[PDB]
């Protein structure tokens, strides 16, 4: 099968910047590589075929350019309802229509510093079996943010899930929460219950901490 | 008239690998409906072309080769890929425009006491060009002393046999194989869907 | 050009599931029609094609000897018979009309999508914790141990707006979903305003409504 | 892609009697695509069959293979002391395969070990340890137990052994014992002795050494 | 005159790279199937790679991307380079001509290299020697070397008979110790010299030591 390798994952940039998007093909596809659109919660759209053929209705900003394993969509003045994921799809093997893993275009805003809060599990979760500690990363900027889980001082990996909202159309600002789930009895045995976090906002990691029924 | 692909996709025996047949299709109209939904094939993939712009387009000429191969060979009948059968057998170009076609002839090709009739290419000092074909059996020198035609010591039959049993799993299977170019040159067309 | 889906929903792992897709203002009887899925947070996947006329059918590896294509060009829909559905084909199904102007496949239009969820989990309801507040102050609700995607979160009956951010949900290893949405007030107005995060998820008809206080 | 699964894992037989190696698979595999190869102790792998049946060049007769689908077998008739090895099934797919080997031990008469024990050079001495080494020679079955004595003193946690394959030719086994101190500590002691018991010996066998006689 | 000469194991860090050779003589390198099959000490045998006549070079799935197969022409030699080496990778390498396949089996084999990946250092050993007091024994010490292997002979060749050369223990120190012994006649001790030839390639170390009754 031929993969399709998209290059970067992501790039954050501002309007009226100029952006490039690089897909190599695993082999020669000639000029079958097609570029789309895909808003989230929206349907993909068209926009470049055959490397270079702008679609019908596509803005002139966008161009496409490339021959056989390496390709480029380039949009010449970003505009704020360019902020979408770009996939690059080869038509060479027609049977086989593969897709590149994508690249989102996300606004580059200034660095902001998270706001940590932590959450006890509830006495109604207690009543049920379970027990969630919820921590709470809010308004920072880039995405990437540890957030770090200690029991008793002991690192913690693999009881929890993140979420991250999209980034925020008023100050273009990220957020996380860390669900810690646990049992009620894995639970009232310890008092401590702390959340360490890592930013590029923070001169030195940020750790927030409650002590139950206090 | 209607081009004849069911002389080759319905022939009785099929070429070995390393003596494929080529049929060229000229000066006919090509039903390439009928052809792609008549057997149930287990291998279809097209390469810079789709089966079903094909009744739109015309072309100079249509070559259909077709041979015999095991299943686990299967996956080198594409362009851009390498091994015992598309570097010594049968070759597609990197920039390949047109069809591959293959079905499982275990009931066709395959004998209770093993069928030794299907060969392929084994050793050659250099890989095959593209849509180039090897029928020679000269012997094979793998070694500083010459041969003269005589097996021996580095010295090996360059053809190799299949052995079919119908018994054998699917990776070790006979598999008939067609293989459609399309060939656009700045002449006439004769073949048109 | 349009393109409307329908028939998704939910489905237990083995059983079958049709979609189909009506096309309008376009020749419909003389393109091909595609197929395209996209699991939840992953990328694009081409499932199948169909010709023309209906005649010439191919599809995916992933798919092969499992579903089946079909249209009626007297009703202008094109039709999935998605059978023996395993937890891999949980994802968005794409149906889209082939562009036309090469000699390869491409798609130019799309359709809106449907969900389509595959496991033996039942249709189960949520169940919605608050999170009390322990230089402002932040208080959420917590949607745990739910079945399936999605459900409609808002502060005040659509009141609160500003400040509010509501997380993705999260397959956690019970197979339900669980889901954070917070939201940050001014601290001062911790004791005067009321806040109540209204809950909705209508596949099993619930709508919870829980008071958050500190 | 199909595995292919030897057994047994080990195959103990007295010399002159008959190995069958088995390799079996789940699909059947052309009889043209299996190999055999032997694997003697510190050697590299040899060609013994290949095609199932067909004896490489220089092979004795007494190695054949048969078998065809799921059931490949190598055959060693007339077992031999220089036969002891590992042998391996092969096969290409679309890679080429190994089974993960059969064992082949040979069974022998009781054997008592021959003993000798060695002082520590004087070269190594001045180096600051003693090395102080007992050889079980050309003994089986395998089963040998080694104790060294300091003046009399049982000896434990300062000793390593290492046991050698099935010898080619007498299939018997040899073990070394090496017991280990500092010089300052073996200065201290006068009589080194290791004591094997095996059950080839009525009773155990102790080889011993005065320091310094 | 049918020869396969390996060369090129010895110690090698983690992370760190390699290459092997395979010297030929009585077949050509470039005219044949050539491959490389490995066994990691007290285990089976596993192919790794191979390069046809016509180029083509193939490796299994586990040294993808790190080993590279080629040869010399002029040199009639195989050529296995190994990057980003690990714990996995501490095997004897054989070369073979062939590819275990009809017409086409390993036959013939090299003698084998033994690549070490450890952090340890290279050390050369100290060999003492184990006098003797019908039949009797002696012997040499080989202390303290690493990494493995190394061979003893006696009398440069012409002592066989009842020679056993120990495997080697790892001490507590983290170096390895083997002896080398073989039995002779009493009678001899005084009218014939023994002296061991202990060779540890991995540093070119070689020592004679004649060993005397004291
Ligand atoms: C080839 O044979 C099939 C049935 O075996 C038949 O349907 C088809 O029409 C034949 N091909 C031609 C060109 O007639
Ligand atoms: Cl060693």
């Amino acid at each position: 099968d031929i993969q399709m390798t998209q290059s970067p994952s992501s790039l954050s940039a501002s309007v009226g910047d100029r952006v490039t998007i690089t897909c190599r093909a695993s082999q020669s596809i000639s000029s079958y590589l097609n570029w789309y659109q895909q808003k989230p919660g929206k349907a993909p759209k068209l926009l470049i075929y055959a490397a270079s053929s702008l679609q019908s209705g596509v803005p002139s900003r966008f161009s496409g350019s490339g021959s056989g394993t390496d390709f480029t969509l380039t949009i010449s003045s970003l505009q704020p309802e360019d902020f979408a994921t770009y996939y690059c799809q080869q038509s060479y093997s027609t049977l086989a229509l593969t897709f590149g893993g994508g690249t989102k275009v996300e606004i580059k805003r200034t660095v902001a510093a998270p706001s940590v809060f932590i959450f006890p599990p509830s006495d109604e979760q207690l009543k049920s079996g379970t027990a969630s500690v919820v921590c709470l990363l809010n308004n920072f900027y880039p995405r990437e943010a540890k957030v770090q889980w200690k029991v008793d001082n002991a690192l913690q990996s693999g009881n929890s899930q993140e979420s991250v909202t999209e980034q925020d159309s008023k100050d273009s600002t990220y957020s996380l929460s860390s669900t810690l789930t646990l049992s009620k009895a894995d639970y009232e045995k310890h008092k401590v219950y702390a959340c360490e976090v890592t930013h590029q906002g923070l001169s030195s990691p940020v750790t927030k901490s409650f002590n139950r029924g206090e | 008239n209607l081009c004849p692909f069911g002389e080759v996709f319905n022939a009785t025996r099929f070429a070995s690998v390393y003596a494929w047949n080529r049929k060229r299709i000229s000066n006919c109209v090509a039903d390439y409906s009928v052809l792609y939904n008549s057997a149930s094939f287990s291998t279809f993939k097209c390469y810079g072309v789709s089966p079903t712009k094909l009744n739109d387009l015309c072309f100079t000429n249509v070559y259909a080769d077709s041979f015999v191969i095991r299943g686990d060979e299967v996956r080198q009948i594409a362009p851009g890929q390498t091994g015992n059968i598309a570097d010594y057998n049968y070759k597609l170009p990197d920039d390949f425009t047109g069809c591959v076609i293959a079905w499982n002839s275990n009931n066709l090709d395959s004998k209770v006491g093993g069928n030794y009739n299907y060969l392929y290419r084994l050793f050659r000092k250099s890989n095959l060009k593209p849509f180039e074909r090897d029928i020679s059996t000269e012997i094979y020198q793998a070694g500083s002393t010459p041969c003269n035609g005589v097996e021996g010591f580095n010295c090996y039959f360059p053809l190799q046999s299949y052995g079919f049993q119908p018994t054998n799993g699917v990776g070790y299977q006979p598999y008939r194989v067609v293989v459609l170019s399309f060939e656009l040159l700045h002449a006439p067309a004769t073949v048109c869907g | 050009v349009q393109l409307v889906e329908s028939g998704g929903g939910v489905v237990q792992p083995g059983r079958s599931l049709r979609l189909s897709c009506a096309a309008s203002a376009f020749t419909f009887s003389s393109y091909d029609m595609h197929w395209v899925r996209q699991a939840p947070g992953k990328g694009l996947e081409w499932v199948a094609v169909i010709s023309y006329d209906g005649s010439n059918k191919y599809y995916a590896d992933s798919v092969k000897g499992r579903f089946t294509i079909s249209r009626d060009n007297s009703k202008n829909t094109l039709y999935l018979q998605m059978n023996s559905l395993r937890a891999e084909d949980t994802a968005v199904y794409y149906c889209a009309k082939d562009g036309g102007k090469l000699w390869v496949y491409y798609f130019d239009y799309w359709g809106q999508g449907t969900l389509v969820t595959v496991s033996s989990a039942s249709t189960k309801g949520p169940s919605v914790f608050p999170l009390a507040p322990s230089g402002t102050a932040a208080l959420g609700c917590l949607v745990k141990d739910y079945f399936p995607e999605p459900v409609t979160v808002s502060w005040n009956s659509g009141a609160l707006t500003s400040g509010v951010h509501t997380f993705p949900a999260v397959l956690q290893s019970s197979g339900l979903y669980s889901l954070s949405s917070v939201v940050t007030v001014p601290s001062s107005s911790l004791g005067t305003q009321t806040y109540i995060c209204n809950v909705n998820h209508k596949p099993s008809n619930t709508k919870v409504d829980k008071r958050v206080e500190p």
